Parts: C-alpha cells; structure tokens; sequence
C-alpha cells in the first residue's frame, strides 16, 4: 500500500528501489549503491562512482550484480 | 588464521590458511575447493586488491575479515 514508506528502501535519508551495501572498507563510510528499477548497471554504478567518489575499479564490481538483478544467473534465476 | 570471503552474490566461505601464506596459496586453495582460477579470481580488501606477492600480514588482514571474491570484467 502506498501510505507507509515500506515499499521503498530509505537509505541515508534517500529513497529507493534497490539498494547494495558497498562492505569495501570495514569501520567508516557504509557505501550503499541504489538502483532503479529504469536504470542501466554501468550507468547507475557511474554514477554512485563520482557521486561519493569512488576508484573505476569498483565499477566491475557493482556492475556485475547490477546486471544480474534482472538477469536470472544466481540472483533471479529461473528457466533459462 | 581463518578469513571470511564474500562472493559477489554473498556467498559466505571460509578458508584456513597460514599468516606466512601468499595470496597466491589462497587462491590455489579457493580453485582447490571451488574450483576458481586464480587469475580470474579477484580479491578486493579495504579497497584495494590482493596481490600474489602479498602475505595475510602484508594488509594487516583482521582476524575474520570481509574479503570481497569478485571477478574481472577486461581479460586482456
């Protein structure tokens, strides 16, 4: 029902469709990448990237399990 | 000591290696037991990658720490 925020994943004050906890670094800033359900994995990821400034590097990482979400390898996975 | 890797899908293993142990040796032990190749294999700790060259004392790797298990998107 759209009256409680439940069906949304408030994050950091932020509301989402999905969210990844980012656990790269253990005792300082909790990384969490949101996702949309309109959005494209490289581009989102990008744009978490620059938004709280993180290494290209990291980009493969989270894109991979971007593309998945909506895929069916090992996260929705189904009939192939 | 025992280290915590969490695969890119969270899958939690853990692996029994030596403080004197290469990351190389690990990642022999992790194709041992899964069965993936170590050059394939990425392993991300604080930020920054796993080299072969590289013993547990070398980061100063935690007891039971996150170790992230990824793979590698360019292969040349």
């Amino acid at each position: 029902a759209n009256q409680q925020t439940s069906g949304k994943v408030l994050y950091e004050g932020k509301e989402f469709d999905y969210v990844f906890s980012i656990d790269v670094n253990e005792g300082g800033p909790s990384y969490k990448l949101p996702y949309n359900t309109s959005d494209d994995p490289w581009l989102t990821a990008y744009n978490f990237l620059q938004k709280n400034d993180l290494n290209p590097m990291f980009l493969d990482q989270v894109a991979k399990f971007i593309i998945d979400n909506t895929k069916g390898q090992m996260l929705g996975l189904g009939n192939p | 000591m025992q280290i915590f890797v969490k695969t890119l899908t969270g899958k939690t293993i853990t692996l029994e290696v030596e403080p004197s142990d290469t990351i190389e040796n690990v990642k022999a032990k992790i194709q041992d037991k899964e069965g993936i190749p170590p050059d394939q294999q990425r392993l991300i700790f604080a930020g920054k990658q796993l080299e072969d060259g590289r013993t547990l004392s070398d980061y100063n790797i935690q007891k039971e720490s996150t170790l992230h298990l990824v793979l590698r998107l360019r292969g040349g």
